[PDB]
């Protein structure tokens, strides 16, 4: 349990990560 | 201040890019399930109902011209021809037809196998005499071994035609 | 019957942990 | 009498239609009940009787179980694939004959492209198609009947 | 043997991020 | 001969293949046909037709070497249960047409699967078999359906005996290569004429090869054609036939019930198209 | 094996529908038009 | 009562329904071979009836498939009725078809707007063909068998895929229980979805150009 | 042995007069 | 052979009986 | 001059009526194809491989108390007793469990049948004592005869309840 | 922002649809692009991948097999079945438990005319609806987790 | 080129068609759980494709289903995994399709106009269930057995006829052979057609009356 | 058998599902109309 | 004990039912668990724990009369190509919570149905089993898959022997009905206390009921309830139990590639998003 | 063939009698 606790949450933070890192990376460079 | 098409497109092929991604991924392993499993994965010769042809009274109930079919190697239909002093020839002649795979008949009138399905023709030892049948039947190995028939892949080159078996 | 208890628990609760996270994608974007 | 209704000409959207290519189901005797409701079921059921009939007459027979060692002399495929069939067995080339076999669609497919020159559809104000129709057709009933003789007197047909 | 475990993790991440993206993708519920 | 085919191969006269044992040492070929009705009614009595054609007029080459005329033999294979109508049972005309023909069967038991011949040439051009249909209302694995017949017909004796050895109706052909040497005409007081012939040079040669008379020869002195040739002709005037046709055993109570459905049906057809003409009259009062 | 009474009607159905088919198309080439196109 | 067509006419508005069909026309060079199509139509229903039919006992397996058509010819009710309009109306509904195409080209009814009809057709066409190819060889009889070992082999003349495509025909190198089970599968299953989706592209197609025009 | 036949007089009956009662019903060709 | 002959015949010909009877039904009601 | 309506109605029925006509005809047919052929159309009990229990080693290596399964009629499978001094019980009881079929194991602790799928329960000889099911299980006539065992018919009444077989 | 468009209740035509019940796709974010391109491959890619992912890590089991003289005890239809087959051996009648078994549909049909009598979505705005609906849902939940049980504690659910 | 899109819309009125999607609007109150039945259907064309899939390997005997089942998950590649998905989306597909009654109902959708819309769907529900207990027993292991043998044998109780639905449904007195033979055709080719004409009309019924109306 | 991973997957969202759909019903219950039903 | 159900029952442990031949002979019933991993890798120890649960602190009744604690015995059944860790590969911690057990096979070669006990109650009340798993990729008739694992769990002495003569742990009935008359205490020299007990009248009547020690008796003198009953009390505390489950001997190609495809999609899946909302972008600039 | 000929002229001229016999029967009772 806490180890998929601990991958899980690396998992998301990860993606969540590359989300907000690539709205603003494609906002500002102006395609959003 | 609003994207201008050129950037529109950028973030079409980014999407659509990677959906495509997963969709080929999907795919493959569809495609690769409906072709079949190879039995190729990792010899004796054998009747109509399944038999082990043992040459015992092969020798005997069979006389000399005769020449009758055993399941080869793919299982193929493999004729086995009597020789005129009877021990068995070396080699079996493979006896799909080669144009489109029916089982191809010896006539022993004519001295020659015939094809009842488009009218291709054979001599005695395989080699193609008409068509639309492209090349000639295949050959195999046929000794006597445990006192069965052993039938190996004619590895080395076509005795009737000089160079490259077609088939091996 | 902990292989079950397991699944239910988080079949129900990562709803409100993906509900959560994408609200949140909502605010620092901006709606 | 009949029962009849003209094209109203002066109809814009029939016109336009008419225009395209198209507008020829707005005139003439209404489509419902006159044949839907009554010369159907009997179109429908005339199918159907001679399909009994035929049935009762001439049933199916069940062959000889399949024989891995054995190949019938005297196989065929079913007629409407005498044609193509006769081909296969008149080409001493493999490869060709399948190509000759699946032209058959292909060309078939590329007709509408072809007689798109002009637009005619009575087929006597167009001379040079209904003769290359006419030799087709004969020509495969040719071949068709070529599959029912013995392998060389086909092609003759067996008179030459 | 816990990659066996990141496994079961994947199905989680994927329940859960298909839900936020739909809710993002949305202005969702 | 008929009987020789079922001494050679005792348990079917038809391989898997569908070619029947005869062709086996009867290698010319003419053609064979069988006409039997579409339909027959079950236990009844129908005629089968077999036809063994060729031109009345000639001859052919004897066992000795004479010239003889020539006989007709045939194996017909009829479908189960089908059998030679017992002889009360025959009508007249029928009985005549028939005349002296033994309907031996290929096996004990194997009613419908009949040997015949030899017989004469010039009275069985064409072969009756008065023959009996079935009856699955009785006999309870006989089913009303469409069967299969066989048929394989010989005219003219044959090329190899059931012993093996080659018959004098054939050609020979020359053993090995070289030129001929001698053209004899034996003929001992019992087993006749023997030309004896030979061949040489070449290396080693001198085999000798005898050719039973009735042939020709057409190759005459000198001449060298090579590997097993020619020098005989073709004596054989004879040769062996197949056909295969269809025929349904039927049931009279699935023709009724269709005859009684059609009815109902051109009935139905009428009555709609009556109705239509009925509906095109109240039309008319809404044009005007 | 060849299916002699269906063999027939086809022939009997394929000349009989061309025959009519152009018997249809001259009936009509040489009574045109009617009712305007 | 409590007016049922009302009912309807309230949420669906069926009524367009009937006004779209009592709408439409049939002009006068519309001829008696005009119905040859919906007679290869007729002909198909009855194969999709009589086919289902067989389904509940036919075994699409080497070792009972031969059997168990004999069942149906001698033991199951109207088998013999039942199998035997199978396959008349399955050389009915090619032919038919054959007929059918005949009139279309002599009256020009693939031309200008309606080309898209008439390719939809040809493949109709190639499929119906391939109902019959596969339908041939279930009863596993000694012609059915020897079919499918000559056309499996056909797409081995081509070159580079061929062979790849001939296995995934026949589910091997060589014929076999594989066989069956992928043409069974063809006929009962995968052919009788695709001759649906194309006769609606065929029949919506001809509802929205209509008829062609007259000669 | 000639309800065998009555038999098929039947199918080309209905034959017949099925393109007998087109031709009639639709004043047809 | 014969099968076929009285087959080919026999749906060419019925085809004109129709016909013929068709038209005949209408001369006698009048279109 | 015109049709009225009641006319109208008279040529509808009568088309529309020999319509149905065929319809019906054409159905009745089908209808019968899809009912199956019936095998009682025009005894020996069975092991579980399909073969003919021969009596002679049944008796020996089966005890006392021991209820072996058998292919009874219908090949259902039938319980048959190994009595107490072991010669068999002249009747064997059908296993099928009468509410929807299950077949009924003997729980030779609580000397009883009992149902493993809803929960039905049964007395040492049929009679039933728990439910869903409704009627207690069938019997039949077991004798020795040829050596095999040959099951026959419970045609008279049932000694359990007194008056009717439920089943036959 | 959101992207919008409000109803325009001037409309002669969307009114008398909004009459009806049904105006309710003519307002709104447009459906395309923005669900169908853009968030509908979302959903049913999630579909398949928690699918796959599921397949994968709990594949499937292949059993014993059939043996015609020997009922498995612990024998239980799938999941979604449990609730009806708890019915069926908790109702010592056979034919009752098929007819309370045929009611689930047929009394599902019933649902539309009955809840008619007013015309309120909103379950807030339908007390005796929700709760009867909130009781079934609960008795189904209850019967289904019984089949799970030993037959004997199956209805008191072991507890009382 | 050659304008492909002018060609299709001189013909087809190709624009037509997307002006009828464009020119709908999805409201506000349409929330998540407005997927439930799109999920539902994702699921079975999962079902559909999967299905399709084991038809080529799957062989509805008696003596040889329960083997090809092995072979499917031990020699076929990927086979374990299409089959995996099949029985993992059957579950799903009756799930979801339950979310989906719960919104519907919770949110009033069948009610006024829609209540043939409904309906449909209480019927695609009992064919799902179809699918679920006809697939359930083609493996032929005990499980799947012995819940032929009881459901087959519930219509016995329903009196006049019963009986007579009973060996409709199993082929006979008893489960069998026959019993496989028609539970095959059942799930392969059955209940595919009678659930896509239901969901055709379901749909159609959707797409004509719209989405319900706000809360 | 019972397969214990997928009836609390049911379950799970079962009542996850019922939950969401009430507390939506509640949240358009408490603002309701906008734009004009 | 175990080793009588081999003894018994040779060829397995179980029978086409799923049933388990021990419940022939331990007639109670208390509960049995096994938990082991969802799933395994190949080629890998891990744990599978067989629980048995019973009251430590009461007692049963011994052979002769005493009053025993009581052991745990057990047979588990592991799929194909299982088995008992080699103690090489054991760990250690492990090693400890095994402790002193013999896993004896059903028979030989059947290293996956294992045999356990007789063990003492109080350690034993969890037996833990380290296995071992295969590998498909060497041993070539083992896939990756889900597989049963299916135990029968006892406690407590049984009720029958494998002679067939009952225990003295299980209760006695009465043979027929009377009024009882004589309570007797026997013990000869060996084979101790023998409670003899009869009834009589009603007809006939005079049948001889002896009842080991062990149980109780709570029918007393006079009494003369019927046909074989009561008379003993239930002296059985123990029970046999059952359980089955699932494991799934898992490929880590499989888990990778199915991650790295998940991670194709939630990327896949935000990309669309993203598009979305420079369409929404696009799309505000057509409002004004 | 001539018995079939008979037989077939007879079935046709039995049923286009009930035709035309049941237009005028029908004609002449003002059904149509
Ligand atoms: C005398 C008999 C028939 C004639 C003259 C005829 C003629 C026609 C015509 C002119 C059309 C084009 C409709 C239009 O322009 O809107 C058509 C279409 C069609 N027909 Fe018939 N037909 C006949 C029989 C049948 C039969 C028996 C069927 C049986 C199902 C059938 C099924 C169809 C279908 C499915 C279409 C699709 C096009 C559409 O829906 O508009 N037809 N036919
Ligand atoms: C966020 C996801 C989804 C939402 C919010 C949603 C919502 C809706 C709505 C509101 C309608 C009614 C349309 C109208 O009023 O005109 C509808 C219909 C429909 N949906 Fe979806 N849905 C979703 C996902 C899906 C998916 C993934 C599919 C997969 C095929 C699907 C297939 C369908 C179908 C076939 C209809 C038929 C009605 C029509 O054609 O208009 N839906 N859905
Ligand atoms: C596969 C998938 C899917 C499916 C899903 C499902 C199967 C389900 C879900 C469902 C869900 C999604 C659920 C939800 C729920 C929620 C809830 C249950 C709610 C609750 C809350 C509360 C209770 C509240 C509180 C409050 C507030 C918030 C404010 C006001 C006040 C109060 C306090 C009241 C989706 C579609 C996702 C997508 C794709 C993938």
């Amino acid at each position: 349990m806490i180890l998929g606790a601990v991958f899980y949450i690396v998992f998301i933070a990860l993606f969540f990560g590359i989300a907000v890192g690539i709205i603003f990376a494609i906002k500002s460079i102006k395609l959003i | 201040d609003v994207p201008d098409m050129g950037r529109r497109q950028f973030m079409n092929l980014l999407a659509f890019g990677t959906v495509t991604g997963v969709a080929l991924g999907a795919l493959y392993p569809l495609v690769k399930y409906f072709i079949p499993p190879s039995g190729g994965a990792v010899t004796t010769a054998k009747d109509k109902l399944g038999n082990n042809v043992k040459v015992s009274k092969f020798l005997e109930s069979h006389n000399a011209g005769d020449r009758v079919l055993v399941q080869g190697l793919k299982g193929d239909p493999t004729y086995i021809v009597v020789e005129s002093k009877e021990a068995i020839r070396d080699y079996g002649i493979n006896a799909v037809c080669t144009h489109l795979g029916c089982v191809v008949p010896w006539n022993a009138a004519e001295n020659k196998f015939k094809c009842p399905c488009h009218g291709s023709q054979y001599d005695e030892t395989g080699k193609v005499i008409r068509g639309p049948a492209p090349l000639s039947l295949a050959l195999c190995h046929a000794t006597v071994q445990d006192d069965n028939i052993v039938l190996t892949p004619w590895t080395e080159t076509d005795f009737r035609t000089g160079e490259k078996p077609w088939w091996v | 019957t902990e292989e079950m208890l397991y699944a239910a628990l988080l079949s129900f609760g990562l709803i409100f942990v993906g509900w959560g996270l994408g609200v949140l994608l909502l605010k620092i974007q901006g709606a | 009498m009949a029962t009849l209704k003209k094209p109203d000409l002066s109809d814009p959207k029939l016109r336009a239609k008419l225009a395209k290519g198209m507008g020829h189901n707005y005139y003439g005797e209404p489509a419902w009940p006159n044949d839907l409701l009554y010369v159907f079921p009997v179109v429908i059921m005339g199918t159907f009787a001679c399909i009994v009939a035929l049935s009762v007459l001439d049933p199916a027979m069940v062959g000889e179980p399949a024989d891995p060692f054995a190949t019938p002399l005297e196989i065929l495929p079913e007629w409407y694939l005498y044609p193509v069939f006769q081909i296969l067995r008149s080409v001493p080339n493999k490869l060709l004959g399948v190509l000759l076999m699946a032209s058959v669609p292909l060309g078939l497919i590329l007709v509408p492209f072809i007689e798109n020159v002009n637009k005619f559809q009575n087929p006597f104000r167009r001379p040079v198609a209904t003769t290359i129709f006419l030799f087709g057709t004969l020509v495969t009933i040719w071949l068709g009947i070529g599959a029912t003789f013995p392998l060389d007197k086909t092609l003759t047909l067996g008179l030459f | 043997m816990e990659i066996d475990v990141l496994g079961w993790v994947a199905l989680l991440v994927v329940f859960t991020w298909s839900i936020a993206m739909v809710v993002w993708g949305r202005n969702g519920l | 001969y008929p009987f020789w085919a079922q001494q050679t191969y005792p348990p079917t006269p038809r391989e898997p293949t569908g070619r029947i044992v005869c062709a086996n040492c009867h290698l010319a070929a003419k053609p064979a046909e069988v006409e039997v009705p579409q339909s027959v009614l079950p236990d009844t009595v129908f005629k089968a037709v077999v036809k063994i054609p060729y031109d009345t007029k000639l001859q052919q080459v004897a066992a000795d070497g004479s010239k003889v005329g020539l006989n007709v033999g045939a194996v017909l294979m009829l479908p189960e249960g089908f059998k030679i109508a017992p002889e009360e049972r025959i009508p007249e005309e029928l009985k005549k047409e028939v005349g002296d023909v033994y309907f031996q069967p290929y096996k004990e038991g194997q009613d419908n699967v009949l040997l015949v011949g030899p017989l004469p040439g010039e009275q069985y051009q064409e072969i009756v078999f008065p023959v009996l249909s079935p009856n699955p209302t009785t006999d309870k694995n006989i089913h009303f359906g469409k069967y299969a017949i066989h048929l394989g017909a010989n005219r003219g004796r044959g090329q190899i005996y059931p012993t093996g050895e080659k018959s004098n109706n054939n050609v020979f052909t020359a053993s090995a290569t070289g030129t001929i040497t001698k053209i004899a005409k034996e003929e001992d007081e019992y087993g006749n004429v023997k030309y004896q012939v030979s061949i040489q040079t070449d290396s080693g040669k001198t085999v000798v090869d005898t050719i039973p008379a009735g042939p020709e020869l057409i190759v005459s002195e000198g001449q060298a054609v090579k590997a097993g040739e020619a020098l005989t002709n073709n004596p054989n005037v004879g040769g062996f036939g197949q056909d295969d046709t269809e025929i349904v055993l039927q049931d009279p109570n699935r023709v009724k019930w269709m005859i009684a459905f059609i009815c109902l049906v051109m009935l139905a057809q009428l009555m709609l198209i009556l109705k239509k003409k009925q509906v095109e009259k109240v039309q008319a009062a809404e044009m005007n | 094996m060849v299916e002699p009474l269906l063999d027939g009607l086809v022939l009997g159905l394929v000349f009989a529908t061309l025959g009519g088919l152009f018997y249809a198309a001259y009936q009509q080439y040489k009574r045109p038009n009617e009712l305007g196109g | 009562m409590a007016n049922v067509y009302d009912w309807f006419q309230e949420r669906l508005e069926i009524q367009a329904l009937a006004d779209d069909v009592t709408s439409k026309y049939v002009p006068p060079h519309v001829n008696i071979f005009y119905c040859l199509g919906g007679i290869t139509l007729t002909c198909f229903l009855i194969q999709f009836a009589t086919g289902f039919a067989m389904t509940f006992y036919y075994k699409p397996t080497v070792t009972e498939a031969y059997a168990s058509v004999q069942y149906i010819m001698n033991e199951v009710s109207f088998g013999w009725l039942i199998r035997s309009i199978h396959r008349w109306s399955a050389s009915m509904m090619v032919l038919m078809m054959i007929l059918h195409v005949f009139r279309v080209y002599l009256t020009g009814g693939f031309k200008k707007p309606r080309e898209l009809t008439w390719i939809s057709g040809v493949i109709l066409a190639v499929i119906t063909v391939s109902f019959g190819v596969t339908g041939y060889s279930l009863p596993w009889d000694q012609v059915g068998y020897w079919a499918v070992k000559i056309v499996s082999g056909v797409p081995e003349a081509i070159p580079v895929v061929g062979v790849l495509i001939s296995d995934l025909l026949r589910g091997g190198s060589s014929v076999g229980q594989a066989t069956l089970t992928r043409y069974y599968s063809a006929h009962t299953f995968v052919l009788p979805w695709l001759i649906a989706v194309f006769m609606l592209l065929h029949f919506l197609m001809i509802r929205k150009q209509g008829i062609s025009g007259p000669l």
